[PDB]
């Protein structure tokens, strides 16, 4: 087959992006993932605060 | 001669407080909601609640959907020129 050979560029093009991308997208997604957390424990012990 | 006391005379400025507004905000924020709840819909059963529980939760980014996808695209149009166009 002809195309065959394009599903076997495919098949090297998202191994490429499971290697590289992937684990970067995860470290990406972690460092939004904790700031956004640090934000809303910041507002919990700003409020504790008030209180006392 | 005029013995005139501030002290006690202040009690309309004891609700005057800036962390009041704050105070009354949050007793009413914190009225209701859970500390951290028990375990509340991270996972369900839809039948792809547990799909998007394994792939498309915070839990997991594995690319393995998309993959599953693409190979449903490779598998599904070569059949479909025969059958349609």
């Amino acid at each position: 087959n002809d195309e065959s050979i394009l599903l076997l560029t495919f098949l090297g093009f998202t191994g490429l992006v499971a290697k590289y991308l992937a684990p970067a997208y995860k470290d990406f997604a972690d460092a939004r993932m904790k700031k956004v957390s640090d934000v809303l424990n910041a507002s919990r012990n700003k409020h504790v605060e008030a209180v006392k | 001669v005029s013995t005139l006391i501030p002290p006690k005379v202040v009690s309309s400025k004891n609700i005057g407080s800036a962390p009041n507004a704050k105070r009354i905000a949050n007793v009413v924020h914190f009225y209701k909601s859970l500390p951290q709840g028990p375990a509340p819909a991270i996972k369900a059963n839809t039948r792809l609640a547990r799909y998007k529980a394994k792939y498309f939760d915070g839990d997991n980014a594995s690319g393995k959907p998309l993959w599953h996808f693409a190979l449903g695209i490779i598998a599904f149009g070569y059949s479909m020129e025969y059958y349609f166009h």
